[PDB]
């Protein structure tokens, strides 16, 4: 369900976006603003840190199991 | 015994036809037992049959459906068996004969349920042939008056011909007739 | 017709016998009598399938033109022909044991074989055959020793050992099956250098890769040439993405599990 | 009367893996 929840909510988002870009509406930079805070704020996973200490941590999840 | 194949499958690889045929032979002869290691060379044995200029054609689809029962496919088998033409014998009752019977009758029942909603599209091929083995086991069954398994069969496969023909030349048409009804009113379940 | 066709194959056997070995005709003409004898051996008792006890002369007429077209086939460097000879050969040895009398050149080339198994490098049904003989004639022969000595060597290391051995050869029939064994050596010692050895120059791959001159070497090139690295040193031994997917069908599956009713 | 029988085995074996899913589905609910 919050899958769900979120990809509606990106569709939302997404459907703004294309309005705006085709120009049915004004630019908001505010929203802008949050929209690449956004982006900027997604996190890298193949940091080649964060995954050695994510198969270290389901490795002991899988050994309590 | 022979106690390896190697030799004959060996040579059967050299082109002199009637060396050829003979290696067939002993190799159909010996078969029950070095399936393995015929499995292992199938692929000559393949190149023998296909090539259909070899006059021994059946022979090797023969002797490779034999192998894949062995093995255990059961369906490039059936098809060797199949394209063994009329060599098969068919009233040798031996546990091959009878298996491979089994799943041409079951197979065929399959394409014939699946062609018999088909309206008309995918009409598989039913390899004609298929057709003639199971037409072949239906006149060794009415042979050995099995009229009401002819018929049952016949209904199975949707072969509404030989259910007509063998209700028709059964031993007893009325209560043939009356079999069949009561058949039709409770199993019948396709409207 | 069997006493016409036993005493037809006979004669052939007989002529054959007499032109190809005593002198060495070992023509296409001895080919062509090879095909004529084998085209009666089909008719003949043929490999005998047991349930026979003839003691016909199967024996003598197989034996025979199945051994002496195997050495044809070791003659024309025609590896089908020996392989298909020598494996009726087999058929015949090792089943009919009692029924039959020691083969004298029957040792002689089963340990060809055995060089021919080396030299193709299949060595687990050259380990499988070596069981199938028995115990003593591993050790009391010399023909089928000195391949096993060889091999024994190979499998060791002592590729050098090896080389020096090539002069001691029971019979002179082991003969190009010593070169297939070569460079099958070659080939082992490619890979050797290949998985190990990092980066070796061009000299010392000459030294211990026993090929023939540099430019030879250069044309060995063919065999993929690594990279020649900056100074012809062949290069060497060439040398994350969370499974995220399959984990979490691997997880689903557990909780699926624990949660059926059954 | 062999091929009677036989159907009569296809109904019957039918029913009775509807008789375990049947179980199952009761079996969960009667839990709940």
């Amino acid at each position: 369900h919050g899958l769900k929840g979120l990809n509606s909510k990106l569709l939302d988002i997404r459907s703004y976006l294309e309005k705006v870009a085709t120009g049915k509406l004004p630019i908001n930079h505010q929203i802008i603003y949050q929209l690449q805070d956004v982006f900027n704020l997604l996190p890298d996973v193949s940091l080649q840190e964060f995954v050695k200490a994510f198969y270290l941590k389901t490795n002991d999840q899988m050994v309590v199991v | 015994m022979i106690t390896s194949a190697a030799g004959i499958i060996s040579l059967l690889d050299e082109d002199e036809p009637q060396l050829k045929e003979f290696a067939l032979h002993k190799l159909n002869a010996v078969v029950n037992d070095f399936w393995a290691e015929i499995s292992e060379s199938v692929d000559k044995i393949e190149v023998l049959y296909e090539d259909e200029g070899f006059r021994s054609r059946q022979f090797a689809a023969l002797v490779a459906s034999k192998v894949f029962y062995h093995l255990g496919a059961f369906e490039e088998s059936l098809n060797y068996a199949l394209g063994a033409g009329d060599l098969f014998n068919v009233n040798d009752n031996s546990e091959y004969v009878e298996t491979i019977i089994a799943k041409c009758i079951d197979h065929y029942t399959k394409q014939c349920v699946e062609n018999a909603d088909l309206p008309e599209g995918e009409k598989k091929p039913i390899d004609q042939r298929l057709e003639g083995i199971v037409n072949k086991m239906f006149q060794r069954c009415l042979d050995d008056h099995k009229y009401k398994q002819a018929i049952g069969i016949a209904l199975e496969t949707r072969r509404l011909d030989v259910f007509e023909k063998t209700i028709l030349e059964s031993n007893d048409v009325p209560g043939m007739l009356a079999y069949s009804l009561k058949l039709c009113m409770s199993l019948m379940q396709n409207k | 017709t069997s006493g016409a066709v036993l005493q037809a194959a006979t004669g052939m056997y007989e002529q054959l016998k007499g032109e190809w070995n005593r002198k060495s005709p070992n023509l296409s003409k001895c080919g062509e009598e090879l095909g004529r004898l084998k085209l009666v051996l089909l008719e003949l008792n043929f490999l005998p399938t047991t349930g026979t006890k003839l003691t016909k002369q199967q024996l003598i007429l197989a034996r025979d033109i199945l051994e002496i077209g195997a050495q044809w086939s070791i003659l024309r460097k025609d590896i089908p022909s020996f392989e298909r000879y020598m494996a009726q050969l087999k058929c015949y040895y090792f089943d009919y044991k009692e029924q039959l009398p020691e083969s004298a050149y029957m040792h002689q080339l089963l340990g060809l074989n055995l060089l021919f198994l080396l030299s193709q490098n299949r060595v687990a049904e050259f380990h499988t055959e070596l069981e199938r003989l028995p115990a003593k004639d591993i050790q009391t022969n010399v023909y089928i020793k000195h391949p096993v000595s060889l091999e024994q060597y190979l499998m060791e290391g002592s590729y050098n050992k090896v080389f020096l051995a090539k002069g001691n050869i029971p019979a002179e029939s082991y003969t190009f099956f010593i070169d297939i064994l070569l460079d099958t050596i070659r080939d082992e010692i490619a890979g050797c250098i290949e998985k190990a050895y990092e980066k070796i120059l061009f000299t010392e791959a000459t030294r211990i890769l026993f090929f023939n001159t540099p430019k030879k070497m250069t044309d060995y090139a063919k065999k993929r040439g690594w990279v020649l690295g900056p100074n012809n040193y062949y290069s060497f031994a060439s040398q994350t993405t969370i499974p995220s997917t399959e984990l979490a069908k691997q997880v689903i599956e557990y909780a699926r599990q624990l949660e059926m009713i059954v | 009367d062999l091929y009677s029988r036989y159907k009569k085995l296809q109904q019957e074996l039918e029913f009775l893996e509807v008789q375990e899913e049947y179980i199952k589905d009761e079996q969960k609910n009667l839990k709940k």
